[PDB]
RNA sequence: GGAAAACUUAAAAGAACUUUGGAAAAAGAGUGAAAAGAGCUUGAAAGAGUAAUAUGUGAACGGAUAAUUUAUAAGAAAAAU
RNA sequence: AUAAACAUACUUUGAAUCGGCCAAGUCUGGUAAGCAGGACUGGCGAUGCGGGAUGAACCGAACGUCGAGAUAAAGUGCCAAA
RNA sequence: AAAAUGAAGACAUUUUAACGAGUAAGGAAACGAAAUGGCGUAAGGACAACAAAAGUAGUAAAGAUUUAAAGUAAUUUAGAU
């Protein structure tokens, strides 16, 4: 079973003058000048963040596949989550060596637990192997 | 300094390459960009022609004050000039490069200048003095250029 | 083969004098000259089928079709509103859409 | 599906504003529209009245570049093309492709005269029009501001008038003989049986 | 017995925790999808509740033009309603039209004011069973005067047949 | 009165012979775990060069909505009695 | 009579502010001013949205993100929905 | 805001109703039905494979360039080089 994800806006809200200037980073930061056009709401720039963007609390957080992200460091940290499988899914830190990512995902097999990091740090066997 | 491309098959082609090189960059820059793509035969006849003002190149980036010339019709560039220093300096480069191929024992009437690109360099200052106690900067413009010569085949 | 439809122009979107609201679209179906005349067009389906130059190494269709439904008149010069599944693309406004005879109510 | 055949409108006793505004709305619409005989438009006033307009219209000029300046195009074609140019988007494409689809001729040239003209009752000069208000034709008026080639419309007119009268004159001929054999096959007995469907819904 | 939210499964000679059990006593289950039950069968004569009801146009006999579909413009002749399915079973007589015996929605069809009528067409078959046994399945995933013209022509519109004024 | 300037590698093993060039250098060759090649750990932004892609009438950039192209991406179970 | 329990009465601590401007079925000085100064109220400042082509103040109406409808000021020859 | 439930679930509980513009300015931390909720930088004390080898790391850390995902947002997460 997986609920119907709705998103109110799924662009990004890019900072105002972010596009001329490169020193101005991306990165949203509220207008507070006192003649500015974004923060007064003209017509045409009027797109700020309101919490009335936020996404529905039931379906929060949750990855398309349907699952909530769990991060875990060995084979361990995949027990906590080996009783609720159909709620959460496994997630490999990024620090993880290939060798420790190799016991993490034979073992969350046995477990039965979704990993999305499965294809990190494969070996060369990818042409003539 | 690097080459900015790797031949597709190192066998069939020959390099060249300077680097610091005492030629003004926005002319150097205008005379590779003629003869990219050429045989290199072709190309040794065109540097040798513009040595002695008998073929343009055109300067269709750097054109700010550039006069206008007869021979610069058909390229739809309103502007050329024959830089000498910096077509000298690549004849020396294509005649290395050439020798490196005859070395690698491939043909030398086959090769084209398939890649050739020109990067800035650091420059040198010098004092030029102003009236009013004034002290100037006189740099220099030197380059890099990089030259790879390959084989043409059909496709 | 046969003529099983009405040609109907994409006249633009509902609109304001400096707004546009791109979610119902305006038609003008030919023959219908009074909203009078709009009730049997009332629920009826419209198609905007276009051409597509697609290349050889493609098995995308040469013809699409984006598919609605006219959904109540506009004015009383039988102008109709009709809601697509995609919004049409601007870029076909003045082009000629299919205002067929089904669902039929005869 | 694809509207390729073309509009072909009668400017002879028309309005020129009037027929613009429809003109105008019909080319949104993907319409294509020929107005041939742009001449013989009819606009309201005499022919002073409409000239102190004319020359107030081209007192308008860039006063350090008159090239750059409002062109002030005076062949009756071009007075129509502005009145309708000026009821069509500006500055997009919409706007040009409208005004792609729109011809206007001072007469009716070659492959235009063998097609259906069409009427804009809304724009018809004895319906919007007192009776008793002078008008003026904008071929007239053309003439009294510089436009050359007033006479030269009025040869051609002339000899497709004559050229038009034989081919009515045969084609009334045809017609009528093809009337009349019409009549005796609807009174003949063998065909009989396919008279009374027609005669049932009345086309006989 | 098991925790509900534990299934095990066989491990390839990999290391396992002391806890979970070695794989000879580790049965596989194969995987379940499908929760819901299909249609129920019922009897040929019953109709389903998930009847259509027809409009007063439709009557056994009338002449339909088909507007949708593949046979679009075609005409045919309404025999009896399909009990279990709401759709209409129509023949556009084959030696005329060409259309073969057919289901059709009746949201696709036009019922013209011709009546043909024909009662003793003999519609024994002619069912659920008919139509689902010539129907072509894919290969899974494992494995009167003028009237004979009437009917042989397609229907269009002409110019100047506006629909909102046309009656048939 | 009064600055600036830290870092090759584990170890110089700091290329060493050939061809082209007046020479500087370049191309091979070799050392090294890796050129990290002495302007030497990593190597951002501003500024350029090359390659691929796309667009165009007196500014450019942004937003809503679709269309085209590209990319990403959802499945192995299975009906009635 | 009508309304009022997230009503009412507050207590303590403290921020910013006291350059203002506009409208008018108002007034004073001035020939008059998009001038100077006042009484009452509503606004702009602090305020976007729809309309008046454009406009700090005019008219409607004040704003979480959206869908569908009935509307307001005001409009319905084309630009421009009617 | 008011009812109901409440040792631990979890999404800072459940239900119903009203509400949400805003310059200057204010709402420090903690307070289970929480007297606003959070993101990020660096350092100090702890915790981090519960069965006596107990967070990650040469089977590639930090950093850099991008591709995607989560969040209204500050930002975070992951893949590739």
């Amino acid at each position: 079973i997986k609920p119907k994800i709705v998103k109110k806006y799924t662009g990004h809200f890019k900072r105002f003058d972010s596009n001329r200037f490169l020193r101005v980073k991306a990165s949203w930061r509220v207008p507070r000048g006192i003649d500015n056009r974004l923060r007064r709401k003209f017509k045409g720039t009027n797109l700020l963040p309101k919490i009335g963007y936020g996404s529905a609390k039931a379906t929060r957080n949750m990855l398309p596949c349907g699952l909530y992200k769990f991060p875990v460091r060995n084979t361990t940290d995949l027990e906590m989550i080996m009783m609720q499988n159909r709620k959460y899914a496994a997630e490999i830190s990024h620090a993880v060596s290939a060798k420790k990512r190799q016991e993490i995902i034979q073992r969350a097999k046995i477990l039965n637990i979704r990993v999305l990091n499965a294809d990190a740090r494969i070996k060369k066997q990818e042409v003539a192997q | 300094v690097k080459y900015c491309a790797k031949p597709v098959n190192v066998a069939k082609a020959a390099q060249a390459r300077g680097d610091n090189l005492k030629v003004h960059f926005k002319n150097t820059y205008e005379t590779a960009d003629a003869i990219r793509g050429m045989k290199v035969a072709r190309a040794q006849e065109f540097l040798k022609n513009v040595i002695i003002k008998k073929e343009i190149v055109p300067f269709r980036k750097h054109n700010g004050g550039v006069g206008r010339k007869a021979q610069c019709k058909g390229l739809n560039c309103a502007f050329g000039r024959w830089p000498v220093k910096s077509a000298q300096f690549i004849l020396k480069l294509l005649k290395n490069a050439v020798d490196n191929a005859k070395a690698k024992g491939l043909n030398t009437a086959l090769l084209t200048v398939s890649h050739i690109a020109v990067q800035e360099a650091r420059s040198s200052r010098r004092r030029l003095y102003r009236a009013h106690g004034s002290i100037n900067s006189f740099s220099s413009s030197p380059c890099h250029i990089e030259l790879i010569l390959t084989e043409k085949e059909k496709k | 083969k046969c003529r099983l439809h009405v040609n109907a122009v994409f006249m633009g979107f509902q609109r304001a004098q400096r707004n546009q609201y791109p979610n119902v679209a305006l038609l003008q179906i030919s023959g219908v000259n009074t909203k009078e005349d709009t009730p049997f067009y009332i629920g009826k389906r419209v198609a905007y089928v276009y051409k597509v130059n697609v290349k050889k190494g493609s098995n995308k269709p040469a013809i699409r079709a984006i598919f609605g439904k006219i959904v109540a008149p506009h004015g009383n010069h039988g102008v109709v509103k009709a809601r697509f599944l995609h919004n049409l693309p601007p870029k076909a406004m003045g082009q000629n859409l299919k205002v067929f005879l089904y669902p039929s109510n005869i | 599906s694809t509207n390729n055949k073309v509009t072909v409108i009668d400017c002879h006793g028309h309005v020129l504003g009037r027929v613009a505004s429809v003109v105008a709305k019909h080319l949104l619409l993907g319409q294509k529209f020929v107005l041939v005989r742009c001449e013989d438009l009819q606009v309201c006033g005499t022919l002073k009245m409409r000239l102190v307009q004319w020359e107030l219209y081209q007192r308008k000029r860039v006063n350090t570049n008159p090239t750059r300046g409002a062109f002030h195009h005076r062949s009756p074609a071009d007075m129509v093309r502005k009145a309708v140019r000026g009821m069509l988007p500006k500055n997009n494409y919409r706007g040009k492709l409208a005004l792609k689809n729109l011809k206007c001729f001072e007469g009716c040239p070659a492959p235009y005269d063998k097609m259906k003209k069409s009427s804009i009752p809304e724009a018809a000069a004895i319906y919007s029009f007192n009776p008793t208000r002078k008008r003026t034709l904008l071929g007239e008026l053309g003439t009294a501001v510089g436009w050359k080639y007033a006479d030269v419309v009025a040869k051609n007119e002339a000899e497709r008038k004559e050229r038009a009268a034989k081919w009515y004159a045969a084609k009334q001929l045809k017609q009528k003989a093809v009337a009349e054999a019409k009549e005796k096959i609807l009174a003949d007995e063998k065909y009989k049986a396919k008279v009374a469907i027609l005669k049932k819904f009345g086309y006989a | 017995s098991a925790p509900q939210w534990f299934v095990p499964v066989k491990a390839g000679d990999a290391k396992v925790p002391a806890y979970y059990p070695t794989d000879d006593m580790i049965q596989e289950q194969k995987k379940k999808l499908r929760t819901r039950k299909g249609a129920k069968i019922t009897a040929l004569d019953k109709p389903a509740w998930n009847l259509e009801k027809l409009r007063k146009s439709i009557v056994p006999g009338a002449i339909l033009i088909i507007v949708a579909g593949k046979y679009a413009g075609k005409k045919v002749v309404f025999l009896k309603q399909c009990i279990k399915s709401g759709a209409l079973i129509v023949t556009g007589p084959f030696k005329i039209n060409g259309v073969p015996l057919m289901r059709i929605n009746q949201r696709y069809v036009i019922a013209t004011s011709q009546k043909v009528d024909v009662s003793k067409v003999d519609t024994t078959g002619v069912d659920v069973k008919f139509f689902k046994k010539i129907a072509i399945k894919k290969a899974a995933f494992g494995k009167v005067p003028y009237l004979k013209e009437y009917m042989a022509s397609y229907f269009t519109l002409k110019n100047g047949d506006h629909p909102h004024l046309l009656k048939f």
